């Protein structure tokens, strides 16, 4: 082996490369099957194992892949990542087959070999394009059931590598993506401070709409759905940002899980801070500040406190219902008592002001 | 398996009879695949019946039984969503989609109407949570039941 | 009837009213504070009184009357 | 380029750069505040190194901020620290029909923004109140119509729009900021027995409709200058916290009566005290 195979197999398969483009596919697929057998015991096998990839990526690519193909990779995947230490190479291989698991449509397949790659980072200082493909294929494994909170440091990280900082219109579109999860996603104390960490941005309020959208959920109470459909249902269209806008609208399933969502957290804005500023308001009221019937009203309050994220005692016959109302036993006295320090803290706040206040007119 | 069944037959200690299921699959382990595919069966019954419906997934996304997949290990995934999400029709279309072999063994048949009360109150305890006073005929339209015997079922459990 | 030691702190202003250069001084609370040392020593050198044992009547006195 | 040769020719225990940036910012006059007139305010602000009182350029730094905050900024940032600028001289030795157009200028600033919410103390401020006298009443009348409260007044001064520019553009917030006012007056107003007002009574001290007043006290909680609860079927609220405002010398008069017979009610309680827990201590 000594300095003799590197070119003695890989000169074979140098061939091999020549033939793949030439040579019709009866005779290399016996090619393959006869150098497939020495891949165990004697081949590419001292560190150059990526030379081999390409040779069992040359499998696939005779038939130009199918289903079943597609899953005949996952033998040779993890293997030779314990093969040779290696930063780019290794990665490009194993990044790939997942967008094929994603024409297998398999999700828990994806996962596992995307588990290999997400602490192998720190590769990006060479490569302007691959770690932008490792993010390009974790959205739909990301997007599909319901996770609009891991695609949170996902589309901050589209934000990154410093190539987007100069495509000025295509950085439009990575600022629709920076936007549009921030929302969308269920509420979480990561969301509470995601509104500041995308605020706080220079060249985030360029945009005159996307400013005044993370304004209105820092803020105080919606104009309901439909006085703001009129004000921001028509500019996902408008400037040159169009395309996640028309992620939203293109796939009218995706749009309709992403109008209603939308529709979810606008209808959920109300009830935080109904429950934090009311004692206790009817019925009639508050189907009328959602714009929608009081039976669908009463489901919105059913899987939330079922949820207990809004606690509520509502009522079907008087439509009294109520906000943050307990029994209360001991917290009359307990409230009292805090008081009282509060109080007594302030006595002694003012006490020792005085008496420095008098040593500054009639001192000497 | 059989230490198990009639164990179970009387419905004194689940707990110990999941225990026999338990070492009566362990044997059938990858030397008898028609004896080992209906042992999952007897094992995420009890389980149900044991009244924890999530440990049901926790198990057969477990790597040992991932090999095992079929129809049945399909159905019993299914009425352990219905009971999760505690409700009454979702456990109606599970029986019914899966009807061949859910509904057609001999124990089974047995077990399904003392698996229906525990989860006719348990639904009965969700929809009736979220508020204070108010009215029965409500609760029979979000049922989708009648209105004298819920009603009777009501008063079972304030008694 | 208190605790007579005071300190203040220095703050400065460029501020409301008074002048352009503007500082007076704020009072930071102010106890005496005790070490195992000097307790042997504190309490040697009273022998007068010391109204000790805690029951139902220290509070009484020292932050009732 | 005359600027950069004084600014790096000035190297002396004197600070170069408090001057040279604020000669930097007086001759931005010309055109432009968006790149260099803004780093003259944004990089010297913590140059000041423990002088108060810097009154060479105590005021050129805070009139620079004064011509660059009337310009394109809120209203308001003009409003906080020409305060500063006009509070480092006593006799101005100006004329003074300069300073009663520059606290009218001053006047303009604390009335379109909306984070302003004093008028106690820049109306009890005792060197620009008397000196728009009998000049401009209409300003001065409006500023108490605030501390009034009322939807009324301020339909009095309708008829005296002075100075137009700025004033229909905020039209619809000026008539906010009343329905504003007028809850923190009667919250003060009313004893702390009950100060539980009803929506029928701000429907009538307010003359707005029902069905924005629910809206108006969402707004006072949020921005915080009042702290209460909300009921909605029996149409009142708990006022509980409001915003502390100024008062003369006869307001001190219910504080010092109200105070009075409650230092007795100290003396009664302990006279229990060290007359039966008497012998249990000596």
């Amino acid at each position: 082996r000594r300095s003799q195979l590197k070119q003695a197999v890989a000169k074979m398969v140098q061939q091999c490369c020549t033939y793949v483009e030439e040579i019709t596919d009866l005779p290399i697929k016996l090619r393959l099957i006869d150098t497939l057998r020495m891949v165990t015991e004697g081949k590419i096998y001292v560190e150059i194992e990526r030379a081999r990839l390409t040779k069992t990526l040359a499998t696939i690519k005779e038939q130009n892949g199918d289903v079943k193909e597609a899953a005949s990779i996952l033998q040779e995947l993890q293997v030779e990542t314990y093969g040779s230490m290696e930063k780019k190479e290794r990665v490009e291989f194993i990044l790939e087959q997942m967008r094929l698991c994603l024409a297998v449509k398999d999700y828990i397949r994806t996962q596992i070999i995307s588990k290999k790659i997400n602490t192998k980072f720190f590769q990006e200082e060479n490569t302007e394009k691959l770690k932008l493909k490792y993010y390009n294929l974790m959205i739909q494994l990301d997007q599909h059931e319901g996770s609009y909170l891991s695609i949170c440091k996902h589309y901050r990280a589209i934000y990154d590598t410093p190539c987007i900082q100069a495509e000025s219109e295509k950085w439009q579109q990575a600022l629709k993506s920076v936007v549009l999860y921030v929302i969308l996603a269920p509420f979480d104390n990561e969301q509470s401070d995601l509104v500041h960490r995308i605020s706080g941005d220079k060249k985030l309020e360029e945009i005159p709409k996307y400013k005044d959208l993370l304004k209105l959920f820092t803020t105080m109470e919606l104009m309901r759905w439909s006085t703001l459909v009129e004000d921001y249902g028509m500019e996902l269209r408008k400037g040159s940002l169009e395309s996640p806008a028309t992620d939203v609208f293109g796939s009218t399933e995706e749009g309709e899980k992403r109008w209603k969502d939308l529709k979810n957290r606008v209808v959920e804005h109300n009830i935080r801070i109904m429950a934090k500023y009311y004692t206790r308001i009817t019925m009639k009221r508050m189907a009328q500040l959602l714009d929608l019937s009081v039976d669908e009203s009463e489901a919105f309050l059913s899987n939330l406190v079922v949820n207990k994220t809004i606690f509520a005692k509502v009522d079907r016959l008087a439509g009294i219902i109520n906000f943050q109302r307990p029994k209360d036993p001991n917290n009359l006295l307990n409230d009292w008592s805090q008081k009282l320090n509060s109080l007594m803290s302030l006595v002694n706040k003012t006490t020792h002001l005085i008496a420095k206040e008098e040593m500054i007119h009639n001192l000497q | 398996m059989q230490s198990g069944i009639i164990h179970a037959a009387e419905e004194k200690d689940w707990k110990t009879a999941y225990s026999y299921f338990y070492e009566a699959f362990e044997g059938y382990d990858s030397i008898d695949s028609p004896k080992a595919i209906t042992s999952l069966k007897y094992m995420l019954l009890c389980k149900i019946m044991l009244n924890t419906p999530e440990d049901v997934q926790a198990l057969v996304s477990g790597k040992l039984a991932l090999r095992y997949a079929g129809r049945q290990t399909e159905a019993l995934k299914c009425v352990a969503q219905a009971s999760k999400n505690r409700s009454l029709a979702d456990f109606e279309k599970a029986l019914t989609d899966y009807r061949a072999e859910l509904r057609d063994d001999p124990i089974i048949s047995t077990h399904l109407a003392k698996l229906y009360d525990n989860l006719l109150e348990q639904n009965l305890i969700r929809v009736i949570e979220p508020f204070s006073r108010v009215q029965i005929e409500h609760i029979s339209s979000l049922i989708k039941l009648s209105k004298a015997d819920v009603e009777r079922k009501l008063s079972q459990m304030i008694l | 009837l208190g605790l007579p030691t005071e300190a203040y702190i220095s703050v400065e202003e460029v501020h409301d009213d008074g002048t352009p250069t503007s500082k007076t001084f704020e009072h930071v609370t102010s106890e005496i504070g005790a070490e195992e040392a000097e307790e042997v020593g504190v309490e040697h050198l009273l022998r007068d009184i010391k109204d000790t044992t805690v029951g139902t009547l220290s509070q009484r006195i020292t932050n009732q009357v | 380029t005359f600027l950069e040769k004084t600014r790096e020719k000035v190297k002396s225990s004197d600070e170069a750069v408090i001057l040279c940036k604020t000669a930097i910012g007086a001759l931005k006059l010309n055109i432009g505040d968006l790149q260099v007139t803004k780093e003259t305010i944004e990089d010297v602000e913590e140059m000041l190194n423990n002088l108060p009182g810097v009154t060479s350029v105590h005021s050129r730094f805070y009139d620079l901020s004064s011509k660059y905050y009337q310009t394109i900024g809120n209203h308001a940032s003009y409003y906080k620290d020409a305060l500063r600028f006009l509070g480092c001289v006593d006799i101005k030795d100006l004329p003074v029909s300069e300073q009663q157009e520059r606290a009218f200028t001053l006047g303009l600033a604390g009335l379109l923004g909306e984070g302003v919410f004093n008028f106690g103390e820049l109306l009890m401020h005792p060197v620009l109140e008397s000196l728009r006298n009998t000049d401009r009443q209409w300003l001065i009348d409006t500023l108490y119509a605030f501390n009034s409260g009322n939807v009324e007044r301020f339909q009095t001064l309708k008829t005296a729009w002075g100075q137009q520019p700025d004033l229909a553009a905020n039209e619809a917030q000026l008539l906010r900021k009343i329905q504003l006012l007028c809850l923190m007056e009667m919250t003060f107003t009313r004893p702390a027995n009950h100060r539980q007002l009803t929506f029928e009574e701000i429907a009538k001290s307010a003359k707005i409709t029902v069905n924005e007043v629910e809206l108006l006290v969402m707004k006072a909680l949020s921005v915080g200058l009042v702290k209460g609860s909300i009921d909605e079927v029996d149409k009142r609220v708990h006022m509980t916290w409001v915003q502390p405002r100024v008062l003369d010398l006869q307001q001190i008069k219910g504080m010092k009566d109200r105070l009075e017979f409650w230092c007795t009610d100290v003396k009664s309680m302990e006279m229990l005290v060290e007359h039966q827990a008497h012998d249990i201590l000596t």
